[PDB]
This record gives structure tokens, C-alpha cells and sequence, in this order.
């Protein structure tokens, strides 16, 4: 008898058994993963709206979310998550 | 035939130039650098003139605080010129680098 | 003009590497981390932070083009790791085809080829005043030959080390035999 | 009335679509939450944890361990560059320094 | 190798390009340049030919031929010209009506041209004469009309100012296939232009709504006159919504590249499953205005005023040419050898 | 372009000094200035043209400099 709890240790172990077949994870890595994911998705929300909120509009498309990416992230690492979030609306285009 | 023994008119520069407010560095060749490092981010760009001007304001800020946290730094070291290995070190110790 | 059959028109060479020009803590290399973390590291350092050109002490040697720290890594001595009789019969036959021994030993069993396998790390002439030496790691078991620095080295350099004849190196102290 | 397939493998990622569309509406962060904006998101952060990760898993072997423990992820954070510089003031517990001796300190 | 990955270089020589086309080969390239000037360079060397100071006037279209000597020009006075790789001398010469957009050749006879202005029908002349046949289309009300030979030389498949498709024949004008696309909702939209492959029979269709559809040419031939068929592979894009300029295909049907109009990029699309696989980049702020793949190799040339950049796979030496005899190694490889230690057939040397 | 780093003179570092209160310089300090605002007027002409390439339009307004400088940490009253 509790009331549940949003997590993100299944997702976290998802992609760990992707990368490496063998390698597990104890407790304190997945609590420190779970605040890494939240923090991250604080930041690109909160920026999203801070532009959405300046070019006098109400709605956060995908396109202030790659504005809002390639603010934020330092080079190099912008340039290759760009194009993987643009494979995956593709991928879920059609 | 007179000539002031060195560093009084140094002290009066300083007195000089904390006193009033102007803008010391002359606005062509500011605004032909600006011009030229926006080149390579996109080119044909069109500038205002206050864009202009607020970036020479902010620069200009920014230098005058480096410059009082590196004597700072040199008095430290009990000294008097400023070398650059202490504007290095105001740097890395503000967390710029 | 078509008068000259001149000589030197034999190489005995292999090896026409040999062109004109000859030219002469940040990472992870240098820390004091656990040796498999350097070991990695080890291959995307040395595939550019060196180079091979020619030397006056015997044809080509090995002028880094990187400013090395003293105490990493540079680069590995690998080939084919030969079991220990079959040197015998590769002297005989590098003895009849007239190509010198490129032989290094990881230990007293088992000794690592360079002529027929390898890499660029064969450039590395003995003298009797080095700059680095050599220690032997346990990556998993499989052992390698990996070269350290002792001082610290600038850009056009010649790294040598102690092989344990008369030498080309012109020590203050020379032994002047290789034995 | 038929089967319904998910919206988090219709695009091929693991990080789940409707919890981040949901918490992009409960949130006041705008009026109105645009068509795939979360399955950009989504890929964004699966691209962030894989990168992390990889560089934790290899320490984790390359210390002859086979769990993970934050030590390892305080290595791979502080190593690179670029995550380096975007986590700048973050301190992760039961972290531990870098190994750096200065120059002039040891003889 | 695949797709180009790098950037490799230019030719910035020649001032004010504008337009270029290949041959059959890959070993030609004429560029109409911004007075009328036509330079064609090398490939294998890269030096710059011939260079064809034609016209007073600038140049919007041209065509190479199946021989590989004879070219066709299209100035703003509507000079239609046949030329020679061996000469370069001016043979034909009258004026349309004002607008001509693009040529094209008959595949299997170097007879006839397909010339299409811009408010009227496409019409269809020979070189040997100034005969010309008239071309009907089904809608006559805007005659805005695109037309285009198939791979063969079957059909010649035009398109209407108002989304309908015509198969007529090359000589008869059989009408023997038709079909209208549910554009969206409720708009039927026009087409841009229709360009066709060189292994099969799949093309591409390019629409003025920035959707672009894959189809075959059999599929339309079996589904008659006026068939609904549907969309082989639908390619389109979302997120910065992408207008077009310029398509093309891959080497041998295997990939398709499209160009755009707004960021100066190139895309690389797979005909085979259907998704995105790599997206090219350049200069920021220029325009993107003709985009020719290279039919033999990878390479793919990109004209942004004057600019012409070739992607060209950024090749990696090595050793193992010089003493083939040592195998440069990566890791430590440990072996034995040997497990057991120690005819006038007249082939031609001038076979050409 | 490749003048114009070398158009900002050297009385003028020597007087915005002697505004920060700098009594004796050596000869070095002219290039590290150089380099210096080098680096930050990137840094900050960078998110300006992205944010005007964002808005759609080809001029660089007063308001995005000011954006900019919001964001790095260095807020500037007198233009907004
Ligand atoms: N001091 C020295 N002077 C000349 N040769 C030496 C030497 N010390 C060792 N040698 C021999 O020279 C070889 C070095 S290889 C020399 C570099 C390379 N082969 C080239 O093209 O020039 C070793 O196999 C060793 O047997
Ligand atoms: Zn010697």
C-alpha cells in the first residue's frame, strides 16, 4: 500500500543492456542518473518557453526546441544531437 | 627646460580619466571589427547603430573590471607593472577558463 | 648525356620510405590513473603524435611532432610474437636475403617480430644516451611492449633507448659494444 | 478498436513520449504543446544518457569491477572536455578529485 | 564506396556561374555562365577545357547529346543552337515566343529536341528543320505545362498547371495513362519537374507543396487510362518545412538527393526502406541553384554563385603499396606459418 | 577583411588602464588585450545571430545584444 513513484530506472536499464551486454548498475548510479535526466529536461523546457514566450507566439514547436538545443549545448555535441532528434521525427514521419 | 620626474603624470591621467565618462576606444574601427568577425556567421548581415553601441559599452565594462582584478593581483605579488601571466591567472581563477 | 652507365643503381632495400624532405595532466596519457585507462588512450595518441624522417646516425629515425611531457606513454612495439626457435631459422634467412634483425623480446620464451608485422615503431635506433625506456604491462594477461619518456622532449627529437659492435651515438660514456 | 502500437517504438527510441508530453502540459511552460517536440526531446536525452554511459561502462570494466560506482561516473564526467564544460557547478556525491600534483611540488 | 561524406576542395576560377549537366559518361561538364559563357573542364585532372563565349546574352538552359559531341543552347533571346565538342560553331537560330525554360533531347535518335515554354504547351522540334509538333495537354486553361521523356524512349509523361498527368506518345500522341494525386485535402497543386533514372523505371514526383513521391513506370502503365495508384514512398519534411529547388538520382537507383532552396544544404534520402541517412551542409548564407550527381562515382556538384563544390570521399593513404610483402598490423597477431617447416594460349596484348 | 584586431590602438588600452587604475604596463599586455576581446566578442556575436536567424528577419536589433548579454550573466540597463 504506497502511492507509485515516476521513475526512470527501466529506460536507464534499457540503454545500459544496449551499450554493454554485461555491465550492471547499483543504487546511488541510478539515482544519479534519474537527477541528470531532470535536470536536463528542466533546462531545454525552460528555454523553449523563454523564446517562445520573446517572438510573440503560444506554441512550442519542434523548432524552438532545435533553437533552444543549439543554444545550450557546446558545439560539437549540438551538431550530433541535432541530427539525431531530426532521424527520429523522420523516422516518425512517415 | 623642464621635464616632471616619471609618474606624476601618470597619477594625473588616472585621476583624469576616473573622473569624467566618455567612450574610449574610436567607433570605425570598433564597428569594422564587429562587421568583420559577424562575416563569418552569416553573411550579408545589416547592423543597427545601437547594436553597435551596446556592444562597445559591454566590452568595455568587461575590460575594465580585468584590469582592476590583475592589479590587484600584481600588488600581491609585490610588484608594481602588470605582466600577462597575471591577467592568466585572474582568468583561471574567476572560472573563465 | 648517354655516357654515363654509372653505379650505385643497387639498393638492397626494401624500404624507399626515404623521400626529400626529411623534416626534422590535460590528458589522460600523463595522470596517475590505472594503466588499461592509458592503454586506451595509448592509440589515439600514436597513430599522429610522432613521425619517421631521416637521421645522420643510420638512415631513418624518429622526430616527434608533439611536445612530450616526461613520464607517458608514446607509442607501442608490437608485431608478431615468435616462439623462441624459429629466430634461429629467420636469421638464417634474413642472413640470405640481407636484411637486418628486428627483434625485440617481451621475456626469455617468447620474442616479438618487426619485419614481417608491425607498425611504425620499428624507427627507433639504440644509443647509449636515451631518453626513455621500456616496461612491460598486464593488459588481461596479454603483455605488451610499451615505451615510457624520461625527461621532458620538444618537437624534433630522436628517441632511442638501451638495447642491453661500434655504436652511432657518440656517448660520453660509450660501452661501444652491444653485448 | 484494433491494436495499438506505442508512440515510443512507431519512431524507433526507448525513452517514453506520452510521460514527456504529459509533463510538457502539466507544467505551464506555454499554452499549447506542439506535434513531435517530445519525440525530439526524447531522442535528445536517449543521445545524452547513451554518451554518458558508454564512457561509465568502460571505466567500470577498465577497474576490473563489473557494478557501477559513482566513482566512475565522476571519471567520465571530469575527463572529457565537453561534458566538462557543460557541467560546470554540479557536485556529484561521493565523487571524489582528478589526480593533479603541481610542478613544482614534488622533487 | 557509398554517399560523400566531405567536402574536398572547389573551383573557384571561372566568375558568375549559373547552370550545369553531365553526359552520359561522367567526363564532361559545361557550365552556362552569367554573360553566355560556356566552360567545360576535366575530371580525372582537372584543367579547364573549352571555354564557349557563345552569346552577348546569358544562358538558363542546356543538353548533352548520346554521341558525346553535340550541345543545344537557350539564351533570353530564345537561341536554339547546335554546337560541337570537335568545332563550337553556331548552326541553328530563330526566336519562340519570349519564355523557354528547359530542353531535352530524344534518347534514342539525336533528331529531336522537347522544348517547353512557360505560358503555353510543350512542343517538340527536329534539327534538321525548323518542323514542329504540335503537343496537346488536357487542360489548355493556364498551358503552364512540364514534359519529359521516360528512361527508354517509350512515352513522354507531361504535367498540367493543375495536377493531372497526360502519357501521350512520342509521335501519335497516345493518350494510354492518367492520374490525379490526392494532393492533401482540397488543393490539387501543380508540378515542378519530373526527372528520370538511368537503371528501371522509378521516378520522382515534385509538387509545389514540398512533398516528394516515389513512383515506377509500370505501375501507371498497368493501372490504364485514369488509375488511382499510390505513392511507392512518400518523402517530405517537417521541422524547418524545406522548400525545393533541384532533384536528381544516386548511381544506380540506389539513393536519391535533393537539394534545397533555403539553407544550402543537400539530403540523402534511401529508395530502398525510406528513411533520412545524411544531412550535408556549406556556406550559411548563400543560395543553393543547380545540383548534378556524378553518374560512375560519388560526387556531387553544387553551384551557389559561382561556387562549384565536390563532395569527393575524402580518400585515406596508407601503406602496404610501397613493400606489399608487411602487413601493417594493429594489434599484437601471434601465428606459425608453416606446419610443414621447409600455358601459350595467345592472348592479345592490343586487346582494345 | 584581416586588419581591424590591430585597429584598436595603443594609446587606448593604455587609457581604459589608466580609467581601471593601472599605474606602469610592460609590452606584452596589447596582444593578450587583443586576443582577449577577441574571444568575447564571439562569444557573445554568436547567440545574436542565432537568435536573429531564429526570429526570421536579416538585421541584428538592440534587443538580442541585450538577450545575449541576459544569458551570459552580464545584464545591461539603458537600451531595452
Ligand atoms: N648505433 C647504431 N648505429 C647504426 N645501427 C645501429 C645502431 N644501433 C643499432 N643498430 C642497428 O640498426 C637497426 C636500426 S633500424 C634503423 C632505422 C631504419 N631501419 C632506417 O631506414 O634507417 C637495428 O636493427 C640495429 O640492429
Ligand atoms: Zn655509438
Amino acid at each position: 500500500r504506497k502511492t507509485r513513484k515516476e521513475s526512470y530506472a527501466i529506460y536507464v536499464y534499457k540503454v545500459l543492456k544496449q551499450v554493454h551486454p554485461d555491465t550492471g548498475i547499483s543504487s546511488k548510479a541510478m539515482s544519479i542518473m534519474n537527477s541528470f535526466v531532470n535536470d536536463v529536461f528542466e533546462r531545454i523546457a525552460g528555454e523553449a518557453s523563454r523564446l517562445a514566450h520573446y517572438n510573440k507566439r503560444s506554441t512550442i514547436t519542434s523548432r524552438e526546441i532545435q533553437t533552444a538545443v543549439r543554444l545550450l549545448l557546446p558545439g560539437e555535441l549540438a551538431k550530433h544531437a541535432v541530427s539525431e532528434g531530426t532521424k527520429a521525427v523522420t523516422c516518425y514521419t512517415s | 627646460p623642464h621635464r616632471y620626474r616619471p609618474g606624476t603624470v601618470a597619477l594625473r591621467e588616472i585621476r583624469r580619466y576616473q573622473k569624467s565618462t566618455e567612450l574610449l576606444i574610436r567607433k570605425l574601427p570598433f564597428q569594422r571589427l564587429v562587421r568583420e568577425i559577424a562575416q563569418d556567421f552569416k553573411t550579408d548581415l545589416r547592423f543597427q547603430s545601437s547594436a553597435v553601441m551596446a556592444l562597445q559599452e559591454a566590452s568595455e565594462a568587461y575590460l575594465v573590471a580585468l584590469f582592476e582584478d590583475t592589479n590587484l593581483c600584481a600588488i600581491h605579488a609585490k610588484r608594481v607593472t602588470i605582466m600577462p601571466k597575471d591577467i592568466q591567472l585572474a582568468r583561471r581563477i574567476r572560472g573563465e577558463r | 648525356a648517354r655516357a654515363e652507365v654509372h653505379l650505385r643503381k643497387s639498393a638492397f632495400d626494401m624500404f624507399n620510405f626515404l623521400a626529400s624532405k626529411h623534416r626534422q595532466a590535460r590528458r589522460a596519457t600523463s595522470m596517475d590513473l590505472p594503466m588499461p585507462m592509458r592503454f586506451r588512450h595509448l592509440k589515439k595518441t600514436s597513430k599522429e603524435a610522432v613521425g619517421v624522417y631521416r637521421s645522420p646516425i643510420h638512415g631513418r629515425g624518429l622526430f616527434c611532432k608533439r611536445n612530450i611531457d616526461a613520464g607517458e606513454m608514446v607509442i607501442e612495439y608490437a608485431g608478431n610474437v615468435i616462439r623462441s626457435i624459429q629466430t634461429d631459422k629467420r636469421e638464417k634467412y634474413y642472413d640470405s636475403k640481407g636484411i637486418g634483425c628486428y627483434m625485440f623480446r617481451i621475456d626469455d620464451s617468447e620474442v616479438v617480430d618487426a619485419t614481417m608485422h608491425g607498425n611504425a615503431a620499428r624507427f627507433i635506433n639504440h644509443s647509449c644516451e636515451p631518453n626513455c625506456y621500456s616496461r612491460v604491462i598486464n593488459i588481461d594477461g596479454q603483455k605488451h611492449i610499451v615505451i615510457f619518456a624520461m625527461r621532458k622532449i620538444y618537437r624534433g627529437e630522436e628517441l632511442t633507448y638501451d638495447y642491453k659492435l661500434p655504436c652511432n651515438c657518440g656517448a660520453k660514456k660509450c660501452r661501444k659494444f652491444l653485448n | 478498436r484494433a491494436k495499438a502500437k506505442t508512440r515510443s517504438s512507431r519512431a524507433g527510441l526507448q525513452f517514453p513520449v506520452g510521460r514527456v508530453h504529459r509533463l510538457l502540459r502539466k507544467g505551464n511552460y506555454a499554452e499549447r504543446v506542439g506535434a513531435g517536440a517530445p519525440v525530439y526531446l526524447a531522442a535528445v536525452l536517449e543521445y545524452l544518457t547513451a554518451e554518458i554511459l558508454e564512457l561509465a561502462g568502460n571505466a567500470a570494466r577498465d577497474n576490473k569491477k563489473t557494478r557501477i560506482i559513482p566513482r566512475h561516473l565522476q571519471l567520465a564526467v571530469r575527463n572529457d572536455e565537453e561534458l566538462n564544460k557543460l557541467l560546470g557547478r554540479v557536485t556529484i556525491a561521493q565523487g571524489g578529485v582528478l589526480p593533479n600534483i603541481q610542478s613544482v611540488l614534488l622533487p | 564506396q557509398n554517399y560523400p561524406e566531405e567536402a574536398d576542395g572547389t573551383l573557384d576560377c571561372i566568375s558568375m556561374a549559373l547552370t550545369c549537366t553531365f553526359n552520359r559518361w561522367g567526363t564532361l561538364l559545361a557550365v552556362g555562365c552569367n554573360d553566355g559563357r560556356i566552360v567545360i573542364w576535366d575530371f580525372l585532372t582537372r584543367g579547364i577545357a573549352k571555354i564557349i563565349s557563345a552569346h552577348i546574352h546569358p544562358v538558363c538552359s542546356l543538353c548533352w547529346s548520346r554521341d558525346g559531341h553535340k550541345l543545344v543552347s537557350a539564351s533570353t533571346d530564345n537561341i536554339v543552337s547546335q554546337w560541337d565538342v570537335l568545332s563550337g560553331d553556331c548552326d541553328q537560330r530563330f526566336r519562340f515566343p519570349s519564355p523557354i525554360l528547359k530542353v531535352q533531347y530524344h534518347p534514342r535518335d539525336q533528331n529531336k529536341v522537347l522544348v517547353c515554354p512557360m505560358k503555353s504547351a510543350p512542343v517538340m522540334l527536329t534539327l534538321s528543320d525548323s518542323k514542329h509538333v504540335v503537343l496537346p495537354v488536357d487542360d489548355d486553361s493556364d498551358l503552364n505545362v512540364v514534359a519529359s521523356f521516360d528512361r527508354r524512349g517509350e512515352y513522354i509523361y507531361t504535367g498540367n498547371a493543375k495536377g493531372k498527368i497526360l502519357v501521350l506518345k512520342t509521335d501519335s500522341q497516345d493518350l494510354v495513362a492518367s492520374f490525379r494525386v490526392t494532393t492533401g485535402t482540397s488543393n490539387t497543386t501543380a508540378i515542378k519537374s519530373i526527372e528520370f533514372a538511368r537503371k528501371g523505371s522509378c521516378f520522382l514526383i515534385n509538387t509545389a507543396d514540398r512533398i516528394i513521391r516515389v513512383y515506377d513506370g509500370r505501375e501507371i502503365l498497368t493501372c490504364g487510362r485514369d488509375g488511382e495508384p499510390e505513392p511507392m514512398q512518400k518523402l517530405q519534411d517537417l521541422v524547418n518545412r524545406t522548400p525545393w529547388k533541384k532533384c536528381c538520382f544516386s548511381g544506380d537507383g540506389e539513393y536519391i538527393v535533393a537539394g534545397s532552396a533555403r539553407q544550402h544544404a543537400l539530403y540523402i534520402w534511401e529508395k530502398s526502406i525510406g528513411n533520412l541517412v545524411k544531412i550535408l551542409h556549406g556556406t550559411r548564407g548563400e543560395l543553393l541553384l543547380d545540383v548534378a550527381w556524378h553518374p560512375v562515382r560519388p560526387i556531387i556538384a553544387s553551384i551557389s554563385s559561382g561556387v562549384v563544390s565536390i563532395w569527393a570521399q575524402n580518400q585515406v593513404e596508407n601503406w602496404s603499396a610501397f613493400a606489399p610483402d608487411f602487413k601493417e598490423l594493429d594489434e599484437n597477431v601471434e601465428y606459425e606459418e608453416r606446419e610443414s617447416e621447409f600455358e601459350d594460349e595467345e592472348v592479345d596484348v592490343t586487346s582494345v | 577583411l584581416r586588419d581591424n584586431i590591430q585597429g584598436i590602438t595603443k594609446p587606448a588600452i593604455r587609457r581604459l588602464a589608466r580609467r581601471g587604475g593601472v599605474k606602469r604596463i610592460s609590452g606584452l599586455i596589447y596582444e593578450e588585450t587583443r586576443g582577449v576581446l577577441k574571444v568575447f566578442l564571439e562569444n557573445v556575436i554568436r547567440d545574436a545571430v542565432t537568435y536573429t536567424e531564429h526570429a526570421k528577419r536579416k538585421t541584428v536589433t538592440a534587443m538580442d545584444v541585450v538577450y545575449a548579454l541576459k544569458r551570459q550573466g552580464r545584464t545591461l540597463y539603458g537600451f531595452g
